[PDB]
């Protein structure tokens, strides 16, 4: 009966059989919407402009009618899909806006040399306007959202090293997508600018948006509430970034990939600042020794250039003598289901990959490319990119990782820039691209 | 009495320890609703585990009605899960299927011609098909070869990352010819028929690396033996040791499926969150 109206109320004209059937469903969330005051919402994004957006050219009638105009465009819109599509998107300001972004208003240089040492043990390779006016906004959402939102990146070791200098701001949130879509609709009413949340296929979890020349403005991962706990967090300005000692972990992960030796090739000091940040906060953190003298750590990495699964020995520390590191994740995950294995643990972007200790086996997937020495030899970067991956499980559960980790970084320091001899090949990763455009109505996954 | 002290149900159709001559002499409302949804709980659980699941496309061919859909539609949404749902029957399906922005709903009858159109329609997303084709009484061997016939093709057309499909081996007595089917681990089902002996073929692909299995008639008793040890024997014990409001076998089995399910809400323990689950499941078929 009300649906009749509901409907009615929301079409600025009267529903059609055809219509009435298909929307009749969204009764209640149309409903919610048009009884949802679409006024005092003006009165938030305008206590928005002015508290991260005073930079903007463009009068509070902008930023009150391009809003009003979106919110009504279901009498502009007679089509049932943009309908759909249309009747999502205004939902998600109805019921997040508020807890989302509404709340929004209311020391390294003594290891210089270390980082320094490092990064040359291995040196043997071969962005809108917004992107500021916006990082800004996020310093708040951190805080705001304690437990809905984690950072790292450059940004992290920034609360670490007010020398560490970011343009940017990564981060991860257990709603990244309702995120996201309040941000762009931030960035429309505001600036008028288009934005387009677009996901990338061969990435865990993962949205970004972009302005309409296509420039990176914001992106994110997004993790279970699960792994929101798991992942070793620190707290600082009232933030928690991903644990200093986790982050640097995942960095001799990094360097294993082809691709950031050639980073660096171009710029051996890029990361002096990075990394030196960070062997610099372990080393005070937990008391890690630094000495070229450490031995026991590049495991035993046999690779079976055919099975392409790395064959990793940890047994000199952990109760789990091998674990079979595989480099095709879609096999892994099949030969685990054979197993009869239905425990696997899962912590998503975070280390993309599973891990599963089935009779002191761990079957795990590495992520990146396989750097050698020589034919069949496991380059030494990859040897330590592999073996830092096992340790990221660690502290995940709360294990054995402390001394490990020190034998694993004096590992790097004073060696002989051993070549690329050659790679593996990443395994080719699924789906389509998919992406949400607000202007043309347009949501595709 | 007749009562047990298990470690695990048996999860897997391998892991059945004995077995017992099929003796020809051989419940709750909504159980044909709770042991599909509890069972592409587990499958579609399994693969976000193994992140196959994430932002693809899950395709359904002999859904309908699919009631119990709806909700795993809604478990996802509300983890954060992208997926777009495609669901084809013959027949149409349960109305609260309608208006959802992520679920499309064909009705029409499939074959060869359909299932090359959709894979153009739907690439480069990645595939995850979910099977039931049906042929009430029983299907026929013959339909049973026909209708295994069929999804093995969905498999090549459609040539998904990842495939869900029924697997009841055809009757000794009433065997015809042989047959491959998928490789994949056959899951036993809870709440499913006293007598059954379906399962189901979960299966993850590994692209240009196919494989099938022959099944034979040898096979086709040890399918009848064992399965029907498992209804007559084993799903009719009561787990002593198992610390759960109920202690028939199945709620057993049912425990240590959902346990592999993924809830952002937070539990004190896993019996909390099971029992959540559960609580939550049995809701939304009615199931007091």
């Amino acid at each position: 009966n009300i649906t009749l109206k509901i409907i009615e109320t929301y079409l600025g004209r009267v529903p059609s059989v055809n219509e009435y059937h298909m929307l009749k469903s969204q009764a209640r969330n149309i409903q919610k919407i048009t009884v949802f005051n679409k006024d005092i919402f003006v009165s938030l994004v305008k206590k928005n402009k002015k508290r991260f957006f005073s930079d903007v050219n463009t009068s509070a009638s902008e930023i009150k009618d391009r809003i009003l105009s979106y919110f009504s465009k279901q009498t502009q819109t007679y089509n049932i899909g943009k309908l759909f599509t249309i009747i999502e998107l205004q939902s998600v300001l109805v019921t997040t806006y508020t807890d989302i972004l509404g709340v929004l208003t209311i020391n390294v240089t003594s290891m210089e040399e270390l980082a320094r040492d490092m990064l040359n043990s291995m040196n043997v390779a071969v962005v809108s306007s917004l992107v500021k006016n916006v990082n800004k906004l996020m310093e708040e959402y951190l805080r705001r959202h304690n437990k809905s939102c984690i950072c790292y990146g450059s940004y992290s070791l920034y609360l670490i090293n007010p020398n560490i200098r970011y343009g940017d701001i990564d981060i991860l949130q257990t709603n990244s997508r309702t995120f996201l879509i309040d941000l762009a609709f931030l960035i429309k009413f505001i600036t008028g600018n288009n934005i387009i949340l677009s996901k990338i296929p061969y990435l865990r979890n993962y949205m970004v948006i972009k302005d309409e020349n296509d420039n990176h403005i914001i992106d994110s991962f997004n993790i279970r509430q699960d792994t929101m706990n798991v992942v070793p967090k620190i707290f600082i300005d009232n933030i928690y970034i991903v644990d200093p000692t986790f982050q640097l972990l995942n960095m001799i992960k990094m360097f294993s990939q082809i691709d950031r030796l050639e980073d660096l090739s171009k710029d051996p000091e890029k990361f002096n600042a990075r990394m030196a940040t960070m062997l610099e906060y372990v080393r005070y953190t937990h008391g890690i020794v630094f000495d070229g003298k450490r031995n026991n750590m590049p495991m035993k990495c046999i690779i079976d250039e055919n099975n392409r699964i790395v064959t990793v020995t940890t047994k000199d520390y952990f109760s789990f003598k091998k674990c079979l590191v595989y480099l095709d994740e879609n096999v892994l995950s099949s030969d685990i289901l054979d197993l009869n294995a239905d425990t696997s643990c899962d912590f998503e972007s975070v280390t993309n990959s599973v891990y599963l200790i089935h009779d002191n086996i761990m079957y795990t997937y590495f992520s990146n490319t396989i750097l050698l020495s020589d034919k069949g030899k496991v380059h030494e970067i990859s040897a330590r990119g592999l073996c830092a991956h096992i340790l990221l499980y660690q502290m995940l559960t709360s294990g054995e990782y402390k001394q490990c980790l020190s034998d694993l970084l004096n590992s790097m320091m004073n060696r002989d820039k051993i070549p690329i001899y050659s790679h593996t090949e990443r395994d080719k990763k699924p789906g389509r691209h998919g992406f949400i455009n607000i202007e043309k109505d347009i949501i595709v996954f | 009495m007749d009562v047990v002290s298990l470690d695990k149900p048996f999860m897997y159709f391998e892991e059945i320890d004995n077995e017992l001559d099929y003796e020809p002499e051989s419940k709750l409302p909504y159980q044909g609703q709770l042991k599909l949804l509890l069972g592409e709980l587990f499958f579609l659980s399994k693969l976000q585990r193994h992140g196959i699941l994430d932002g693809a496309t899950v395709v359904y061919i002999g859904s309908a009605p699919g009631t119990h859909i709806r909700y795993l539609r809604d478990h996802f949404y509300n983890l954060g899960v992208i997926i777009k749902w495609m669901l084809i029957d013959g027949r149409h399906h349960d109305p609260i299927l309608n208006g959802l922005r992520d679920v499309t709903l064909v009705t029409r009858f499939v074959d060869e011609e359909y299932l090359r159109s959709i894979k153009k329609q739907l690439h480069p997303s990645k595939i995850i098909l979910i099977s039931d084709v049906a042929s009430g009484n029983e299907p026929s061997t013959a339909d049973l070869l026909s209708n295994y016939a069929l999804q093995n093709v969905m498999i090549s057309i459609l040539n998904p990352v990842a495939s869900s499909l029924k697997w009841r081996c055809p009757f000794p007595d009433q065997w015809i010819k042989d047959f491959y089917i998928p490789h994949g681990n056959k899951m036993l089902q809870p709440f499913a028929p006293s007598y059954s002996a379906e399962m189901r073929l979960l299966s993850i692909y590994t692209g240009e690396n196919m494989r099938l299995t022959r099944v034979t008639k040898s096979d086709a008793v040890n399918y009848e033996k064992k399965m029907y040890y498992l209804n007559k024997i084993v799903r009719n014990k009561v787990v002593v040791n198992f610390d759960y409001p109920n202690q028939e076998y199945d709620y057993f089995h049912m425990y240590f499926m959902l346990r592999t399910v993924y809830c952002n809400k937070t539990f004190p323990t896993t019996k909390a969150k099971v029992l959540f689950l559960q609580q939550s499941i049995f809701r939304f078929l009615n199931i007091p």
